[PDB]
């Protein structure tokens, strides 16, 4: 039924939810696969064309959501060759009816007939739109008499079907029938066959599998399914002005319509088994080849670093060598400038494994790479590691606050002589599979010179251990935990808490002194014309 | 100001046979896409219109299959595909989509009955509660005779009379398909005690031989 | 079951007003969609739309006779109203009003109509006479028995047989035009011959126009 | 040969050009082919390994042109597993000599003995650069009798031999030999084996086939019978301190020295399988992916146009639709702003076809191509066409001011009811191709109203036509042209910059070249075409200066002026330059 417009056709159509464009098209077209059109949503433009008639037998409507020159809802013009002889001569048009919006222009057409006979004030609504149809056809054949002066080609049957509809008062001025009894539904574009929704010509709005609405089957309902918000199974999205349950074609459902893409602040998602725009929330997935193995890259140096801005996953791995911080003078790399490291704070995913053996002096934590979730390790370095931390002597705290998953691979931190922090960490938490002789952890700052010194897992941090000092820095709360950082409390009574998870209670709970003031949030936990 | 023109003026039609009526309009009864209210109806005799079919080609409730419906423009068809006994009286088309709703000229369907069937006879004298007035009828009776064609010779004492009786005919039977006929001899009461023998002679062709009936103005 | 029902005068002098009265039940003529329309049968002649008035108390005409008529409604005494003016014997006919309930037929409810005679004549009522057969003029089986509507000059007269009850071998002819300007028609009816003496058998005849019923036997003469 | 750094260990060279780093390897490694290695340039980093002996028996000299830490040349620390037994114990340094310049950090290894027994200030060069040798063994042999106390393992082969060269004042350090006529090369690091500079064990600055060089042979050298500089023949490049002819895998030439890659203003040109860097002038080439059939965008739209900056190649084609310029309602695409068509002003190539079926209504040209100059049509437009121009009822002239080849395909121009200009243009000069049937320029405006109207190429435009109105938008020009503007003649006997006509091009005279009022300052550019030297005169050249110090091929080269201010030959044994042709105005 459907189909966006602008040779052959992909238009076995009804409507065209766009613009029909005719334009360059020689003698030898099969404009046969038009016929079935009956509605254009934009304008009809009909340029530079060798073929002797158009064929749109069953148009009837054409709305003009678009027009073109800012001025007209059809457009023909210079359909004629000189050297050739081909030229159009007739616009099959026999059945169109309303253009709801925009003029009409029909000039230099050499041999194109008949077109200054038709009354076109019967069709255009807006008597205000322009009409122009002038030098187009000279020693054109008179018309036929049973068409009675109005034509859309020399023969009897084509004539302009003008039959005036005077409707009755009652109705709204579009009707079936000429009594009271027959006026057409309020959604109704033009006129219609019947009282119904159903039986419309085309649409005021929106058409719903046949039936023209006002709405198409909007996201959420009242529909007392909990006598609130819901899900109506029943819901369609807008393409343009056509309801569907699925975007045809390849399309992506943005909100409440259809669309060709997601816009800039949204993302693709699986869900519901459609391709939906979900907002990017921080920042929108950009992947970057990372360095070493495949990569052209051995370490990250000072010609690579500008290239991982704004990337959540690596898609390889990172590398960190003193060659890179510091420069190479056999390859002409100036060194690094620390603060530009902070273009790693976006990073949540490493396809294979991170490496780290130099990093700036001053710099006492590897906390640009905080948010980093997940280390793959489908790659991995030396005797198979996915994460190495190796002759690191000014880091004091590995700061990994968001680590949870390292999928494969060993682990190695040892020689980094000033860090701590690291001793109680729980890594069969984080890392997948049999902690069997994968760990390769040694000559770090010894246990005894870091609690001597202070250095130890602030006290709301679970067993699992920290990723440093402060409560920001525990892989598990022993309590409860007030967004990233492991709170005591959790305000329920004296705030609701799920999964061991402090959060604020939706709009309208009612604070209540010594009780429960959200039992969970939303409307249903909580603890027009109303009272 | 839409003229209706239904072409079949009459029509006989044996029972199961098809039939076919028309109806042409001066101007195109097309009132918007799609509507075009062109209706057939049915008048049998004595009643009321009964509508058959509306918008061209719908039957209405009630409206048996062998009516049908085929039309657009100016030109539109009804056809009944066995015709039966009962479809007998004057068939109308209308239009209803132009303001002076107009309706056609009727087109009369008759029924050809397969049998034969002859004119029963009864003759009637003049009732003494009559004769009291002033003025005599004599009414002579043919009953359910199929070929409506019948005529009847009024005779008192073997003299043919002329100008003196008046006929009336039903209208044909929409069970039976039969007619019948009504004859009345109007004379003053002294002319009627003039004469002596009254006859009707009936001359049909279900019937053989002329079926007179008569009687004398004293019998009991 | 809707059902409705046209009322008015048998006769109207020329030039004078009719009014005719459609009542009907069944429905209400203030519903959304409803409207009540007439139409008139010349004698013998084709139907001819008159007029259409609608729960919206829109009123639509026939435009050869617009000037004249004037249609009006009323849903309390669930009636519509017709008005002719400068009537003319040409103007004689039947009038049915009729119903029009869906958007996509007309006319699908019909009274059975009033019959309207234009005539400066005045109204005459029927003599009624039994038509009974000559004792000696024994056809058979069957027998028949009638009654003679004589002399009455609005045309509307209707003729029963035991006061409906016998209505299979009824012939009631159409009325002729007798040179004196009334009408005269006979209503027969054929019977079992001995059962003349089981059931009795008389005609009603009623001119409602000169109000006049009438119930005449027409037993045998017999002798 | 030589081996790049660390990585990018089979390295059976003899120079590290980088660093050697030996790191988390295992005892079972075989470090034999580093055997070899003779100098390292950066520093030595050997931890986390678990062999038992570091094999560099012919390494010599650490040059530490990159320390680790900031402060050693050499690093060995954690080379021992402790619940293991495979460890480090020896570092096989026979004939290491010389560090020069960073210090040595020996700490943590568990099983390495004697790096306490040997002086390091016999081999460090720097006096301050900070030893530390700790921690490295807790109970080891003492050393061999033979070493006197000074060695690098247990073996009397295994001593830290302490140099005897002596030397005389006058080689100020190093020599072959202990007398005055034995010192080494001032090119040689360290010691030599001759007073050459082939001689030398490490050379100071760089390595030219062997030979110790200041620098490595310069690109251009002076040629005497043409007074000027010339390309030299075996020019080399600067790989950290080995001179090379190619530069080594995977490399491209800056200016002298090899880098991996091109600065940010240069780009790569081929220059006969030598890969240089030359200058990107103002803005580097990008290639696009273009649009249309072959691509994923029907048109140039709102979300195209951010993916066009800073292109000067296009690889397909360019539509502009009515669609992507007003929007799509029914993809909710919106407009398109039209400064943003700008993007466009840096398209100097299209592959495939231009085809324009809408613009802004204001823009009356297609300026924003103007820096356009070749159209491919590798790609084609419905009946082959490579340029198409159609219902654009608000441009005036085309503007393709830089157009100057359409490859293949045909040109269609229509329904372009204002413009103007194109009436005259000489296609054949720009289509490539005979122009028969592949013209299909019609209904635009007539030609007799834009010349009633006065729209007509400019006077100082050719035959050719024009793009437009103006002395820019010409073809070719009647007279002479100057950067691209037609103009009636160039500025020789008269106006500044004094300029020379090529090609009915104007280009200004080389600087040094005297202005002449009446007369062609110059014939040509360059230097040896001036009328009259501004300041003095090498050969047929005029210079600003001249040439002292400039390299020829046999040595340094230094002229002097003369009264006349021409550079003439300065005297054989002249202490660096002179004022005049004798050894008494030397200097
Ligand atoms: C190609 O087409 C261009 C237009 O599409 C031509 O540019 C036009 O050049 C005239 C002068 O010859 C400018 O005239 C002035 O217009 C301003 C109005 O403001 C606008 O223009 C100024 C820059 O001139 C700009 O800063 C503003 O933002 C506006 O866009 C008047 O105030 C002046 O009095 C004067 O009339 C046109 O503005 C300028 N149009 C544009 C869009 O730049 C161009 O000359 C054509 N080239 C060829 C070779 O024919
Ligand atoms: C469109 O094309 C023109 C012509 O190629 C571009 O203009 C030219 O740009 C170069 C620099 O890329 C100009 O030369 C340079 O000028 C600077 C400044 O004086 C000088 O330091 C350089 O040594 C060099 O001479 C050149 O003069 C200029 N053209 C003219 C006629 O002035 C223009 O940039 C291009 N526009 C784009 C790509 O957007
Ligand atoms: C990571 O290390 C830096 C220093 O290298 C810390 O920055 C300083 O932290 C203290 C708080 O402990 C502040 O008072 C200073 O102002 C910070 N900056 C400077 C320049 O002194 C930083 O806090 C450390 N982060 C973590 C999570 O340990
Ligand atoms: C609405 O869409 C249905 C399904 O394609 C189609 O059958 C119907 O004609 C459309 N409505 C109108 C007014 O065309
Ligand atoms: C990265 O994201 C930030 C924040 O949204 C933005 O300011 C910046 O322009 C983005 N960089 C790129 C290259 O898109
Ligand atoms: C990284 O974590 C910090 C924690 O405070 C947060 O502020 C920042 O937005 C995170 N970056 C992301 C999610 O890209
Ligand atoms: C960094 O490390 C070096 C070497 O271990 C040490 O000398 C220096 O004090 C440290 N500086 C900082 C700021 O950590
Ligand atoms: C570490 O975490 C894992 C997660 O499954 C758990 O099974 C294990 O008991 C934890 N060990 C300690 C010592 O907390
Ligand atoms: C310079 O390189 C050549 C390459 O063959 C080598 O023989 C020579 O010893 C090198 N000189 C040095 C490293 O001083
Ligand atoms: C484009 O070129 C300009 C000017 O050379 C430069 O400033 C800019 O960084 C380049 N890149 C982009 C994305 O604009
Ligand atoms: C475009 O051309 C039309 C016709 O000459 C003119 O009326 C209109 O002002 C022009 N628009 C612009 C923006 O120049
Ligand atoms: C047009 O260009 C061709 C070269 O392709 C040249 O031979 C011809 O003379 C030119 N014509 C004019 C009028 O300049
Ligand atoms: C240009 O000037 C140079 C130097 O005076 C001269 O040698 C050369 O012949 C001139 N070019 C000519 C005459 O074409
Ligand atoms: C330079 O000195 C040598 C040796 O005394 C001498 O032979 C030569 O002539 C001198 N140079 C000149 C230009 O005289």
């Amino acid at each position: 039924a459907v189909c966006p417009g602008t040779y052959k056709l992909y238009e076995r159509c009804e409507v065209v939810m766009g613009n029909l464009e005719i334009v360059l098209t020689g003698h030898n077209a099969d404009l046969s696969f038009l016929q079935w059109i009956r509605e254009v949503t934009g304008y009809v433009l009909v340029a530079m064309n060798e073929f002797s008639t158009l064929p749109l037998p069953n148009l009837r409507v054409v709305r003009g959501t678009q027009v073109y020159d800012g001025k007209f809802a059809i457009f023909v013009m210079l359909n004629y060759n000189t050297n050739s002889s081909h030229a159009l001569r007739q616009l099959r048009l026999t059945q169109l009816t309303e253009i709801l919006s925009g003029g009409v222009y029909i000039e230099k057409n050499d041999k194109l007939c008949h077109m200054d006979t038709i009354d076109w004030r019967d069709i255009v609504r807006d008597r205000d739109a322009e009409i122009v149809v002038k030098d187009n056809g000279r020693s054109c054949p008179p018309c036929h008499e049973v068409c009675k002066g109005r034509c859309w080609g020399p023969g009897s049957e084509d004539c302009q079907t003008l039959t005036k509809t005077i409707c009755a008062p009652q109705c709204n001025g579009h009707c079936f029938g000429p009594n009271p009894n027959q006026c057409c539904h309020d959604e109704c574009a033009g006129g219609c066959s019947g009282p119904q929704d159903t039986d419309c010509f085309a649409c005021r709005h929106f058409n719903d599998s046949g039936a023209c609405v006002p709405r198409c089957p909007q996201p959420l309902v009242y529909n007392k399914l909990t006598f609130q918000l819901e899900p109506n199974p029943h819901t369609k999205y807008q393409y343009g002005g056509v309801c569907v349950a699925s975007c045809p074609h390849n399309f992506v459902v943005d909100q409440t319509s259809c669309v060709r893409a997601c816009p800039p602040d949204k993302m693709e998602v699986d869900k519901n088994g459609l391709k939906m725009c979900e907002p990017c929330g921080g920042l929108c997935p950009k992947a970057c080849e990372g360095t070493g193995s495949g990569s052209r890259f051995q370490t990250v140096d000072s010609s690579n670093i500008d290239g991982f801005v704004n990337c959540t996953k690596i898609l390889g791995n990172l590398d960190f060598l003193i060659t890179g911080l510091n420069g190479d003078p056999w390859h002409k790399i100036p060194a690094l400038d620390p603060e530009k490291l902070n273009v790693f704070r976006t990073v949540r995913e490493i396809t294979g494994y991170l490496n780290i053996q130099s990093w700036p002096p001053h710099m006492h934590n590897f906390s640009v790479f905080s948010n980093l979730t997940t280390i793959g390790g489908r790659s991995l370095y030396n005797r198979g590691f996915s994460l190495l931390i190796m002759k690191n002597l000014n880091v004091t705290s590995l700061g990994f606050r968001s680590l949870k998953e390292i999928s494969a691979g060993r682990i190695y931190i040892s020689a980094n002589r000033q860090l701590c922090y690291h001793h109680s960490l729980n890594w069969t938490k984080v890392l997948r599979g049999p902690t069997e002789e994968r760990l390769d952890i040694k000559h770090n700052r010894p246990r005894r010179d870091c609690v001597a010194e202070g250095k130890v897992c602030d006290p709301l941090c679970s067993s699992g251990g920290c990723w440093g000092p402060g409560p920001g820095q525990c892989l598990s709360c022993r309590n409860y935990s007030r967004g990233g950082v492991c709170v005591t409390h959790c305000n329920f009574l004296n705030e609701f808490a799920h999964e061991a998870e402090c959060f604020s209670c939706h709009p309208e709970c009612q604070p209540m002194e010594g009780t429960a003031t959200c039992n969970g949030s939303g409307s249903d936990t909580c603890a027009k014309y109303p009272d | 100001d839409i003229v209706m023109t239904q072409t079949p003026l009459s029509l006989s039609v044996t029972p199961g046979q098809p039939a076919s009526i028309s109806c042409k309009s001066s101007q195109s009864l097309l009132h918007s896409y799609g509507n075009t209210y062109l209706e057939w109806y049915l008048q049998k005799p004595g009643q009321s219109p009964q509508l058959l079919i509306y918008r061209v080609s719908n039957r209405f409730s009630g409206v048996p299959d062998r009516f049908s419906g085929s039309g657009s423009g100016t030109d539109f068809t009804l056809k009944i595909s066995r015709v039966e006994a009962e479809d007998v009286g004057v068939y109308y088309c209308f239009q209803g989509s132009h303001v002076p709703f107009t309706f056609g000229q009727g087109t009369k369907l008759e029924i050809k009955r397969r049998t034969v069937a002859a004119p029963s006879v009864f003759i009637f004298p003049p009732s003494d509660e009559q004769l009291k007035s002033g003025t005599a009828s004599v009414v002579c009776l043919l009953n359910n005779f199929y070929p409506r064609e019948a005529k009847v010779q009024w005779k008192v004492d073997n003299a043919l009379q002329s100008g003196n009786s008046q006929e009336s005919v039903t209208e044909q039977d929409s069970k039976d398909s039969t007619y019948s006929l009504s004859s009345t001899l109007t004379l003053s009461k002294a002319d009627y005690e003039k004469h002596k023998v009254y006859a009707c002679e009936v001359t049909h062709q279900g019937l053989s031989s002329p079926v007179t009936k008569s009687f004398n103005r004293g019998e009991c | 079951q809707v059902t409705l029902r046209e009322s008015g005068p048998a006769l109207v002098k020329p030039t004078q007003t009719l009014t005719l009265t459609c009542t009907f039940s069944g429905f209400s003529l203030s519903t959304y969609g409803m409207g009540v329309g007439w139409i008139r049968q010349p004698p013998g002649k084709a139907l001819e739309w008159l007029a259409n008035i609608w729960w919206n108390d829109d009123k639509y005409y026939s435009s050869s006779l617009k000037t004249r008529l004037t249609i009006s409604k009323d849903t309390s005494k669930n009636q519509v109203v017709l008005t002719m003016t400068n009537m003319d014997p040409v103007d004689t006919a039947t009038y049915y009003c009729v119903q029009i309930a869906n958007p996509y037929w007309y006319f699908d409810v019909w009274g059975q109509g009033t019959t309207v005679t234009v005539s400066s004549a005045s109204t005459k009522g029927p003599s009624v006479f039994p038509l009974a057969p000559s004792s000696k003029s024994t056809s058979g089986g069957t027998a028949a028995l009638g009654c003679l509507v004589k002399d009455y000059f609005p045309e509307p007269v209707t003729v029963s047989w035991n006061s409906g009850a016998l209505t299979s071998g009824v012939h009631t002819f159409p009325a002729v035009l007798q040179s004196s300007g009334l009408y005269s028609l006979s209503s027969v009816v054929t019977v079992p011959s001995s059962s003349l003496g089981t059931q009795t058998y008389i005609c009603n005849v009623n001119h409602k126009p000169s109000n006049t019923k009438v119930d005449k036997k027409v037993e045998p003469k017999s002798c």
